[PDB]
């Protein structure tokens, strides 16, 4: 019974609880390769089901994801309710270490769902993105406006009838948008942003400028009364591109989401595609992927910590050494594009042991230097403690994952809770904080994660398995190159995989991983074709950016700047 | 100092030659379709002896993301990404590299592979039965059972 | 050489603009964090990242805030052409709305590619003709039609025969 | 019948085999030797499934699904482990000898062997020994041969020999050296040899014409179009790349031309890529040829047309219905002339009157295969309507099919059927001026002049029905053969009468109508087929107009001083001296054409019209079926200065500029609405294809596959800035990948067949309701007219017998599949295949002239002395001289004409 098998999860106790509560005919269980019980709920029972799951003895406390899907061109929907569109809700029980996906089927003429914001406040931005990209209205939403596209945008780009490729450039629309930027402040209505009490004659409205983004600030003097972060300035159409590229040729796009991560961003996508293909990778592939993911985690953590130290007023050679090793292994520093379906693009180069040994023997003195510069610095400690602090309740209700969630004391790491890529064969600790997640605790947790990633790299170096760097599956893409260049059937397989694409049988797969800034997940729907029917990417920085108004309510602008530096986020991760 | 680059480095793209000196590319168009950006364009041509080669071969380097998917897709190792990164230009039209800007005079990173030594299709210097692991063609009118 | 629309001091002015260049680096996307003054004081704009449609007006506005003479370097496939993002929300190239003087391929380019961009721009200013004052002389700029860097480097590039095999570091 | 595949219950047809039943249900079973059109033979052993004796059976047995009836209560498994292992083993055995050829193989990305290799999941070679090799043969200009890539699936020989009745392809040799080819090098002689390139699942037989300018199937931009090279209207998928027409694939139509084209349609597209085509409007002023853009061409043309007293228009059967109608609206109904001669127009409207007023059902091309007796009167069907000849061969094999059905042999078990029906066949009687290519299967062939062919038809009609007019002067031996024909036709349940306009004789069509009416009066299920000459001969006949002689008279008398010639060279329908003199007399000649013709020298204005690859329109079948063709590519995408518009667009904007002094580049649906409003007989062309607002769940139909490559590079040598995607306002297709080509989409127009896991022409299985049947949501195209309630009367104009008169030589028409049709004989690959210009003679007449075979004789027709070398024709009759119609200098209006001063040069 492999890990990629299609299961309906009828033995999950949440299915029996839902059956005993709402009756056996109130929902439809779908068998998937997501590893999660997927149930189809009536629209009229969605809030009741969400409230019931919120009040279980080990409750489902986190809205992990919420998005839509255009089901109109989907030809393999056997055992599925009739739908033109659908909305899915991914909910996580942390005490249970379980999750459930709820699906609401919608007809094309009635695209409205009850708002989920009364149960989970992060549903606000998730529903704004679903409205923006699919045109699905959420009744009761306070400010249901566009969040990726500008407000003067026609059409919903993630619909199947929307043309993906770039339209013709018009200078006149550019001058019109520049004009709209000219007196945006003069024609600023604080009703189009969800704000209130616009000019008491003491409230000031400003715009501001990890990526560049705007946030409108309502200030009473220097105190923040409300704020609305304006995002979507870095929207690259990555999911729509997932429908326009083959399963193989989408991998560089996985790189450029969360561009400080690289192979870390490759990992959930190729793991989900291997679930769709039914591929179990060999152990050497697992250790190679873990080693590259931990090298890039170290690189991203070092950049984040070095940026935080400089911003407060309390770094390049280490990242250069990591980039040199990654450049030797993959041929590229920043966007390696090196993981593959079934394995990795090449074997490890001869001499990788020497470079990794030189990196690991040179790092612990730098680790002591960073711990002295951060944990033992009083100016950093007095600047960073207590500013924008939240507890477990606020991290659970806002979908906060990564260092902030563990700083609240919730011991939730994906590598330990739901292991992937052979992470269960490594000995490493998960650092957690007290009950308070402020800037100092988050940065301290990132430093401890740096130490643990160095331990994982030491274990990767010490016993690196000998074996194949690609799986023996027929759907390993591409095949091994020497057999491609020598053998006719391997040439045939390579020819068809790199041109039309590999045929993934119709299914749905899911994979969440512990990325450098939180939990990154790929949710892939295959319609039996050589491209993805739906590529949904859940990124931590979207959810972390949504939590900003609920954490610096009543703080100062300098506190907001420190909070922005303390959040490990990048804007490409937010907007994707 | 010159910047050190590892042998796997994904920089400027070249087209290579087989050890006999003929150009390796057979214009099979696998690199172009494997390009996610779609910045390769080529056309198949054929010599009198039947050898496939590219009539033209152009790469839009203003578009190319140096991902190496074409070199991975090449079944003859003709197209190769090389450790060179100094490709800056004054005009964007000059970033379209034709075949005279790509075809170098050597085998590149794969020094000995000859796809035509593997192919059953006959060219000059290799008739039927002279490829690797190929028996000689038995004529259908042979006396042997 | 060809140009597209009393002599020693013109060369001195060109030299003064050549070895004194103040860049305004535009963040945009991953090209910036690879490659790492007010726009009124800066005279070179380096655009390094994707031209998203929501912030193409920002790029055009901060370009119009700069003063004469102004040069543009476009770093990376996104700023050059749109790159791999030929998608609904991306402008296909910086040069769709502002004129570009040097283009740098890569995704991202190396920092040394930026340094080579600086050299290419430096001789580009070094042999260009710009008016001395607003009242004396012809009030037109003359950019030099330089030989392409792929035409100049063609012989040494084609002469390459063997490279190191990819099984090593 | 009820079958259970992998425990899932399905309802199928019990008369089918399990392979076709399971492919129709959407299941995937790999297969090589089976084809929907050829039947099942059980050769390749690829299609193995596991059959169980009942539901409570676990052992099972590997059976061949193509050789197993899908009977009631069947239990099979496709996903059985032993069946999957065996299918992978069969692919492995085919892979042991297969050459390492995929990059340099024209079948790559379009290869069924690649697809079934991947589908079985075989990607690991454990065979380490040598591969057998083969020398290749030269099969002529169209088909390239690579015997290394063969898998010995026997599809080629079964198609070419048991289906198409070709004689020069076969299997040779033995155990594992089995060879598939000709007995020696030479051109493949079948008129339908080009279907090998889709029948062969590998790259053995490949399109040599495509191989010259090769590109892969993902790089092709396809559109659904209609073949323009004769009147049969076979659906095609033209595909282009880099602005030139690359390939013609068969487009499946279960009502017309299901899997097969003829060689003329498949390989005669090369005129589209000619470098002398007009690409811009060009005005002749003195000796100068000024190039104009579209707007000032319309302005100058409208000024000269406004200042002229009478403007006449000359259409063509090449042009679509929309172009001819737009010319008819520009010049008026009273000033519009069809471009064909008076005799051709008389024969065409007589055939139209027979088809839509004779009360006899005219069959579609696919339905021809089900008739029980065939009488072909005057039509060289293999050289003029070739796909009808292939359907006639299927109708002939119907007798063996019935004989095997009488012994309870299943209809897919083709080898048993052919063994039972050894040489028995349904009756075929062909009649021509000489021997035809249907004579191998014909029960009787009548070689006679067209008067005697008509008299034989009239005599058959009189012998069937005594109310039909009698024929006086029939010889006793010819009378005995007439009674043979009458006993065969009267004894058939479904007799079919084929005739057409190519014989050059009105009386032949009248005799065919008499035979069909006589059979209808006896209660038979008789069908009648009329083969027209050109792609839109029937549409031009339905629209109607004056003859070309009347237009030439209007030009010569000076009553018309402006002539607009649409897609017509005018030399195939009238004498070149008269046409040239009449056009030189007119002070304004405007030629709207996509080919460089001879009359463009006299033309004052030349409009660069679009051919079928660059235009949309509607053409009418020889059976009255209205079919839409769609534009394949925008000609201005690569060359920005090309002004190559649709002919209806040119003429509509010219009419707008003539009336209101403003141009109006209209839309196609507006022109079609104008047609159906103004000509009620052509009202059915609205339903041929849906309008440009048609969507599949909101999206358009994609012209190119989803993996289409080179988007930011194919034009980068012209400019690095990617141009705007060319907009299509005329049709529901988009010029990009951003559309729909799903097999389950509710549409009838499929630009190309592709499904995941099925990259070959076998992907047409996914687009059909059942394999080899109709398209899932109906075949495209609509019949314009229904069968009349009442028939015609008997034609009493029985001609006299042919009398050879001294000094005069009756011209007997000889049609060639390669050479007679104008546009295809302009194609450069046809020149090697084209016969040399040979004038045919009886041995008696040649001995009378003192002329041997090969000596050149000169004759004067219409004051033009031309010289051709002599071929001796045994089957011709004395007093007749045979000429190749449609060749260079021999206009098809010479059929039935007489010749003078035939003497040795
Ligand atoms: S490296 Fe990648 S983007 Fe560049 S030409 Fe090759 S496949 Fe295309
Ligand atoms: S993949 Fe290689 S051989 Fe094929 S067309 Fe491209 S460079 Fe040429
Ligand atoms: S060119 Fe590549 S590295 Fe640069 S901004 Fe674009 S995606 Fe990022
Ligand atoms: S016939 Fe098919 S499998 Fe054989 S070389 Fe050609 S593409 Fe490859
Ligand atoms: S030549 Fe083609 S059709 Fe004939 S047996 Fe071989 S693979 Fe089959
Ligand atoms: S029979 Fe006529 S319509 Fe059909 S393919 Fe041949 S030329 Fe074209
Ligand atoms: S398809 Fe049935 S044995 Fe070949
Ligand atoms: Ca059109």
């Amino acid at each position: 019974e492999p890990a990629w098998q299609t299961r309906d999860h009828l033995d999950d106790p949440v299915i029996g609880e839902l059956r005993n509560r709402f009756g056996p005919d109130a929902f439809t269980v779908q068998a998937t390769r997501t590893g999660v019980p997927v149930v189809w709920i009536k629209r009229e029972q969605l809030l009741e089901v969400g409230d019931f799951l919120k009040k279980l003895p080990k409750p489902y406390v986190m809205l992990f994801d919420l998005h839509g899907m255009d089901e109109r061109l989907r030809t393999h929907r056997e055992g599925l309710p009739a739908a033109d569109f659908s909305v899915f809700y991914h909910l996580i029980s942390i005490d249970r270490n379980r999750d459930i996906m709820l699906k609401v089927a919608l007809a094309e003429n009635d695209l409205h769902v009850p708002t989920f914001t009364k149960l989970f406040p992060n549903a606000n931005w998730y529903e704004r993105e679903t409205w923006d990209l699919f045109g699905i209205t959420f009744d009761g939403h306070p400010n249901l406006r566009r969040i990726m596209m500008p407000q003067t945008w026609k059409g919903h780009p993630l619909r199947k009838d929307y043309p993906a490729r770039a339209t013709e450039f018009s200078p006149f629309e550019l001058t019109k948008a520049k004009q709209d930027l000219e007196m945006e402040a003069l024609t600023f209505k604080p009703e189009e942003w969800g704000m209130k009490r616009g000019t008491n004659e003491d409230f000031m409205f400003l715009n501001l400028g990890h990526g560049a983004f705007r946030i409108v600030l309502q200030l009473d003097g220097e105190e923040i009364v409300d704020c609305v972060p304006d995002i979507g300035y870095h929207h690259r159409g990555a999911e729509k591109m997932g429908e326009r590229q083959s399963w193989h040729s989408y991998i560089p796009y996985t790189d450029r989401i969360e561009y400080l991560g690289g192979c870390v961003n490759e990992m959930p996508y190729v793991l989900a595609v291997e679930k769709l293909a039914g591929i179990t990778v060999p152990d050497r592939v697992n250790v190679i992927r873990v080693m590259l993911s931990e090298l890039f985690r170290i690189n991203s953590h070092l950049l984040y910590i070095s940026t935080f130290i400089q911003d407060v007023g309390a770094a390049f050679t280490d990242r250069q050494k990591i980039y040199d090793l990654v450049e030797a292994i993959t041929g590229f520093r920043m966007h390696p594009a090196w993981f593959r379906i079934g394995g990795v693009a090449h074997d490890l180069p001869r001499g990788w042991d020497r470079l990794l040994r030189e990196f690991l023997d040179w790092m612990p003195k730098r680790l002591a230097s960073y711990e002295k510069a951060a944990l033992q610095n009083t100016i950093l400690k007095g600047r960073s403690q207590g500013v924008a602090a939240y507890g477990a309740k606020e991290a659970l209700e806002w979908g906060t994952t990564g260092a902030g969630l563990r700083a609240t004391g919730i011991d939730f790491d994906v590598r330990k809770a739901r292991p992937y890529s052979g992470y269960e064969n490594f000995d490493f600790e998960i650092p957690v904080g007290g009950g308070v997640s402020d800037c100092y605790t988050r940065v301290m947790l990132k430093v401890e994660e740096l130490r643990q990633s160095l331990r994982i790299l030491e274990q990767c170096l010490n016993n690196m398995p000998e074996g194949p760097f690609k799986a023996d599956h027929p759907l390993t893409t591409p095949p091994p190159k020497e057999r491609t260049l020598q053998h006719i059937e391997t040439l045939i397989t390579h020819f068809l995989q790199v041109s039309w694409g590999p045929v993934m049988p119709a299914n749905e797969s899911f994979q969440m991983i512990e990325a450098t800034k939180g939990i990154n997940s790929y949710y892939l729907t295959s319609d039996g074709s050589t491209m993805s029917y739906r590529t949904r990417v859940r990124t931590p920085s979207f959810a972390h950016l949504q939590q900003i108004p609920a954490a610096i309510r009543g703080s100062l602008v300098s506190d907001l700047i420190v909070y922005l530096g303390s959040i490990d986020f990048v804007m490409s991760d937010v907007d994707r | 100092e010159p910047v050190y680059l590892p042998p796997r480095y994904r920089g400027r793209i070249v087209l290579t030659r087989d050890p006999d000196g003929e150009e390796r590319c057979v214009a099979c168009n696998l690199c172009a379709v494997a390009c996610p950006v779609g910045c390769i364009s080529l056309q198949k041509a054929e010599t009198k002896d039947g050898r496939w080669y590219p009539e033209f071969f152009r790469i839009n380097f203003s578009r190319c993301i140096f991902c190496g998917l074409c070199e991975e897709a090449c079944p003859t190792t003709a197209i190769q990404l090389t450790p060179d990164f100094e490709m800056g230009e004054y005009k964007r039209q000059d970033l379209v590299y034709e075949k005279e800007d790509l075809l170098i005079s050597g085998p590149g990173k794969y020094p000995e592979y000859n796809f035509y030594r593997m192919a059953g299709m006959a060219i000059d210097g290799k008739d039927k039965g002279e490829a690797e692991n190929e028996a000689k063609p038995i004529d259908v009118k042979s006396l042997l059972p | 050489m060809d140009y597209t629309l009393m002599g020693k001091l013109n060369d001195m002015v060109n030299w003064g603009r050549k070895n004194s260049i103040w860049p305004y680096n535009f963040g945009l996307s991953c090209c910036y964090v690879e490659m790492v003054a007010s726009p009124r004081q800066a005279d070179l704009m380096v655009v390094a990242g994707t031209c998203f449609t929501k912030m193409a007006p920002v790029i055009q506005r901060l370009y119009d805030q700069m003063l004469e003479p102004k040069w543009v370097i476009s770093m990376g496939a996104c700023a050059n052409s749109g790159g791999m993002y030929d998608i609904y929300s991306v402008v296909q190239g910086v040069d769709k709305f502002i004129p570009v003087d040097v283009y740098i391929p890569g995704c991202p380019p190396r920092p040394e590619a930026y340094m080579q961009a600086l050299m290419l721009l430096q001789e580009s200013i070094g042999k260009e003709r710009r008016p001395l004052s607003w009242v004396v002389g012809d009030q037109g700029v003359y950019r030099a039609n330089m030989q392409s860097e792929r035409e100049r480097k063609r012989g040494e590039r084609i002469a390459v025969t063997n490279l190191r095999t990819p099984d090593e570091i | 019948a009820t079958i259970h595949v992998d425990g899932k219950e399905y309802e199928v047809n019990g008369a089918d085999n399990l392979l076709e039943a399971c492919l129709s249900l959407g299941l995937d079973i790999p297969y090589f030797c089976w084809h929907p059109a050829l039947g099942s033979v059980g050769a390749c052993r690829q299609c193995a499934v596991k059959q169980y004796q009942n539901a409570e059976d676990t052992r099972g047995r590997l059976v061949m699904s193509c050789m197993t009836p899908a009977s009631d209560g069947t239990f099979i498994s496709i996903d059985d482990e032993e069946a999957k292992q065996f299918r992978e083993s069969v692919v492995e055995w085919l892979m042991t000898n297969h050459p390492h050829d995929c990059p340099v193989c024209e079948e790559g990305g379009n290869c069924h062997l690649q697809d079934m290799t991947v589908m079985t999941g075989h990607s690991f070679r454990r065979y380490r020994f040598t591969k057998r090799t083969h020398r290749n043969q030269d099969l002529g200009p169209f088909i390239s041969h690579e015997m290394n890539r063969c898998i010995a699936c026997y599809r080629c020989v079964r198609y070419y020999k048991d289906y198409a009745d070709g004689t020069d392809l076969g299997v040779y040799g033995a155990h594992d050296n089995v060879y598939f080819g000709r007995p020696e090098d030479g051109t493949l002689e079948s008129e339908f040899s080009g279907n090998l390139v889709e029948i062969c699942p590998t790259g053995v037989f490949t399109d040599k014409t495509h191989s010259e300018r090769y590109n892969r199937k993902w790089d092709m931009q396809f559109a659904p179009s209609i073949c323009q090279q004769c009147s049969i209207g076979c659906n095609i998928s033209p595909g282009e790349r880099y602005g030139e027409l690359r390939r013609i694939e068969n487009r499946y139509n279960g009502t017309v031309n299901h899997y097969f084209l003829c060689d003329r349609g498949r390989f005669g597209y090369g005129y589209v890529n000619l470098k002398d085509r007009p690409r811009q409007p060009v005005q002749r002023r003195g000796d100068d040829f000024i190039t104009l853009n579209a707007e000032q061409a319309m302005q100058g043309a409208a000024d000269i047309l406004r200042q002229s007293k009478k403007v006449i228009g000359i259409g063509s059967p090449r042009a679509s219905v929309e172009s001819n109608f737009a010319l008819r609206e520009l010049v008026g109904e009273e000033n519009f002339y069809t471009g064909i001669a008076h005799g051709e127009q008389e024969r065409l409207q007589l055939a139209l009157k027979v088809l839509r007023e004779g009360g006899i059902y005219t069959p579609a091309l696919r339905e021809i295969e089900s008739y029980d007796a065939v009488l072909v009167l005057g039509e060289d069907v293999t050289q003029t309507g070739a796909r009808v000849a292939l359907a006639v061969r299927q109708a002939v094999k119907g007798k063996a099919r019935e004989m095997a059905a009488a012994q309870k042999v299943a209809d897919w078990q083709i080898a048993a059927i052919l063994n039972i029906g050894q040489r028995a066949k349904h009756p075929l009687f062909v009649t021509n001026v000489d021997d035809t290519r249907l004579d191998d299967i014909a029960a009787w062939t009548y070689r006679a002049p067209v008067e005697d062919q008509a008299r034989l038809g009239f005599a058959i009609a009189h012998a069937l029905d005594n109310s039909a007019p009698a024929v006086d002067g029939i010889e006793p031996e010819l009378q005995s053969k007439i009674d043979v024909i009458v006993q065969a036709l009267a004894g058939a349940k479904k007799p079919l009468i084929i005739s057409g306009t190519n014989a050059g004789s009105l009386e032949v069509i009248q005799a065919a109508a008499n035979v069909a009416k006589a059979l209808k009066g006896r209660g038979a299920d008789v069908g009648i087929t009329m083969i027209a000459r050109s792609v839109n001969s029937m549409g031009l006949g339905i629209m109607g107009g004056g003859s070309l002689e009347e237009a030439l008279t209007e030009l010569e008398t000076g009553r018309a001083d402006a002539v607009v010639v649409l897609e017509n060279d005018l030399h195939r329908h009238a004498s070149a001296i008269r046409v040239n003199a009449a056009l030189a007399k007119a002070p304004l000649v405007m030629v709207v054409d996509h080919q460089r013709t001879a009359i463009m020298e006299n033309a004052h204005l030349v409009l660069s019209a679009a051919s079928f690859a660059e235009s949309d329109g509607t053409v009418i079948n020889n059976e009255g079926r209205a079919q839409r063709f769609f534009q394949v590519y925008d000609p201005a995408y690569y060359d920005s200065k090309t002004v190559m518009l649709e002919s209806w667009r040119w003429l509509h904007s010219l009419h707008s500029t003539l009336l209101s002094r403003e141009v109006d580049w209209t839309q196609l649906d507006h022109v079609i609405d104008a047609v159906v409003a103004k000509i009620p007989e052509l009202a059915g062309i609205k339903d041929a294809a849906p309008d440009a607002t048609f969507r599949i769940r909101g999206q358009k139909l994609a012209r190119e596959p989803h993996r289409y490559s080179g988007r930011t590079a194919m034009r980068a040598n012209i400019s690095v800035h990617e141009p705007r995607q060319p907009q299509d306002i005329d049709t529901m297709f988009t010029f990009s990948m951003e559309g729909n080509n799903q097999p389950t989409a509710h549409r009838s127009q499929v630009p190309f067949a592709w499904a995941p896991g099925w990259n070959s022409p076998q992907a047409w299985n996914k687009f059909q309701d059942e394999v080899g049947g109709k398209l899932r949501f109906g075949d495209p195209g609509v019949r314009l007219f229904e069968t009349s309630e009442n028939g015609l009367d008997y034609f009493t104009s029985v001609p006299a017998r042919f009398q050879p008169q001294d000094g005069k030589w009756r011209i007997a028409p000889y049609y060639h599949l390669f050479g007679s049709d104008e546009l295809s004989q302009r194609a450069p690959v046809f020149q090697s295949r084209m016969p040399q210009p040979y004038i045919k003679l009886n041995p008696a007449d040649a001995a009378k002239l003192g002329v041997n075979a090969g000596t050149r004789v000169s004759f004067s027709y219409d004051g033009n002395t031309v010289t051709l070398p002599v071929e001796i024709a045994e089957g011709l009759t004395a007093g007749q001289v045979g000429l190749p119609m449609g060749m260079s200098g021999i206009a098809p209006v010479l059929a039935g004409a007489h010749l003078e001063d035939l003497k040795e040069a």
